[PDB]
RNA sequence: CUUGAGUCUCGUAGAGGGGGGUAGAAUUCCAGGUGUAGCGGUGAAAUGCGUAGAGAUCUGGAGGAAUACCGGUGGCGAAGGCGGCCCCCUGGACGAAGACUGACGCUCAGGUGCGAAAGCGUGGGGAGCAAACAGGAUUAGAUACCCUGGUAGUCCACGCCGUAAACGAUGUCGACUUGGAGGUUGUGCCCUUGAGGCGUGGCUUCCGGAGCUAACGCGUUAAGUCGACCGCCUGGGGAGUAC
């Protein structure tokens, strides 16, 4: 498999959707017979610009190693989910843990 | 490319012994398969040309190692375009 | 490019930001663009800077 | 007579003539002045103290409210950039923050050909 | 340097108008440099940085 | 047989290519608020736009093209060419311990393929720019330069056309031959205590010695000393024209 590493950022007025978001992908990606080694919740912060209106976001990491097949049916969950205001998901590049 | 587990895979299916990844055997039978894996990647697309330049790099010193074969050992050549389904 | 001073004044620290754009990338645009005079003149300009 | 009290005033500083509008906070129209209609016209204006006299005759349309303060936003390049807040801050107005709002692109459309003598 | 969530070393290669710092007034080995600017790229899209200033 | 050439391993840098996404700045346009007699343009002007309310300003929306800064005397590519960020498919180059094949190589008429821009066909798209065209100005005239507009086109797909000062105006491959300063990328090593210091490969700038050259200049990336193969030249015009 590949590592990754995806940052997903959910609207402001839905945070509480975040931590059930997690649980949906982590446990896709457990039983897809991949890895999980590293997350961190950000919660809200404010923005640098008002991206998609607001200031403040939710702010929450990754950094899998799951099989690019099953993650790749990850931008289409993130897309139709007007929860999610920005999806940003960069390649393996070695394993990544603690830290950040 | 290749992936390892492909490449150092056959080098053992062709080599007359062990790790001989040199073998004109092994080497221009690892070629068609980089060659027949990527004909279906340039199915798609096409207009990739400066790729198909490595293709067609890969196709005719495939071709310059199997008539070196021909002149260092008769056999082996139809000895091993069969193996390869080779000359179509 | 932001200002914010107390104690009423015209200073400046205007020109300040006045050293990363201001009128430079501006009459940079001004008139027509460039394409083959500037890899050119950018490459020639260059070899002025060296004495 | 709506005493906007404080309200950021845009210049619009270009080269065959420079205007600025002592707009109020949200963004409207509370006096605006032209070196244009500065007396002198043609091409005599752009000149950095041609502009002054213009932005100046707002402390005389817009004075009709009581601007204590002020901000300040300068547009495009042009003898009117610094003109314009100098008079401002002889006029009797006060300062918030200087900006400048100039369109820098990122190389977006293609400026025209132009000039060629 | 390769990243983006380490926008504390990355505020100081940049300014008021958040423009990513010239190497000429760096000298970051270069081979760093390419790294530092596409750092501040990316890093902007998640919002972590600005990408002008006046909005 | 192994040093040429190639394979394997493990790394490295890259605007190499094809596909799909996505972001921010700006322009234009549509709508609405504020506000009022100018705006725009030039050397001046005028056409043009303005009291049916422009310009300015602010809010919301639509759309297309290109990606400031980093950006460099930089990098990648056979050439043409290739710059936002992300993913997918993919090519080549280089280094190092090495392991492997064993001259499997160099060049290449004909042949096949790739080719800037402009142009062509079908169908899309169309913000900005802009051949044509139309006004205004300049002028002796002005079928121009300048100004106000503006259509093809520029953009996309797919097919065609094959040209360029397609330029290093310098064919590809290999071996030799004083030096100096620098750039970029790999690797070994050094109280690795450091920015760092010493080597050893790749690619690349500038100066320059011998030599070469008609001179300019080229000068280890040669236009120097040699070897292998290919393309080409034989006065100017007529003519890259006629058939």
């Amino acid at each position: 498999m590949r590592h990754y590493e995806i940052v997903f950022m959910v609207h402001p007025d839905q945070s509480e959707q975040v931590p059930g978001m997690i649980e949906r992908y982590t446990a896709a990606i457990t039983g897809a017979e991949g890895k999980i080694h590293r997350l961190e919740d950000w919660g809200r912060r404010q923005l640098a610009y008002p991206i998609n209106k607001l200031h403040k976001a939710h702010y929450v990491l990754m950094n899998v190693e799951a099989p690019q097949e099953v993650i790749d049916e990850l931008e289409t969950t993130f897309r139709f989910n007007d929860a999610v205001i920005r999806s940003m998901v960069m390649r393996t590049k070695h394993a990544v843990t603690e830290a950040s | 490319s290749l992936s390892t587990e492909a490449t150092a895979k056959i080098v053992s299916e062709f080599g007359r012994d062990a790790n001989d990844t040199g073998s004109t055997e092994v080497q221009v039978a690892l070629l068609t398969a980089q060659i027949n894996h990527l004909q279906g990647h340039f199915a798609e697309h096409k207009k990739d040309h400066h790729s198909r330049r490595g293709l067609l790099r890969m196709v005719s010193q495939r071709r310059k190692l199997l008539d070196y074969l021909k002149r260092k050992d008769v056999a082996r050549y139809t000895r091993l375009i069969e193996r390869l389904g080779l000359r179509r | 490019i932001k200002v914010r001073e107390n104690e009423p004044f015209d200073v400046a620290l205007r020109r300040f930001k006045r050293s990363c754009e201001k009128a430079g990338v501006l009459a940079e645009v001004r008139r027509r663009e460039f394409y083959e005079k500037p890899t050119t003149e950018r490459k020639r300009a260059k070899a002025s800077a060296v004495k | 007579r709506k005493q906007v009290s404080d309200g950021v005033a845009h210049i619009h500083a270009s080269f065959n003539n420079t205007i600025v509008t002592i707009t109020d906070r949200q963004g409207n129209a509370l006096g605006w002045a032209t070196a244009g209609g500065s007396g002198f016209r043609g091409s005599r204006k752009s000149t950095p103290f041609a502009a002054q006299v213009a932005a100046e005759r707002c402390a005389d349309a817009v004075k009709e409210y009581g601007i204590k303060n002020l901000e300040v936003m300068v547009k495009g390049p042009g003898p009117g950039r610094e003109s314009t807040i100098r008079a401002l801050n002889a006029a009797g107005f006060r300062i918030t923050n200087i900006t400048d709002v100039t369109p820098i692109p990122h190389n977006g459309c293609r400026p025209p050909k132009k000039r060629r003598v | 340097e390769i990243d983006y969530k380490d926008i504390a070393t990355l505020k100081n290669y940049i300014t008021e108008s958040g423009k990513i710092v010239p190497s000429r007034i760096t000298g970051t080995r270069a081979k760093y440099q390419r790294q530092l600017a596409r750092a501040i790229k990316r890093a902007r899209y998640l919002s972590l940085l600005p990408y002008t200033d006046r909005h």
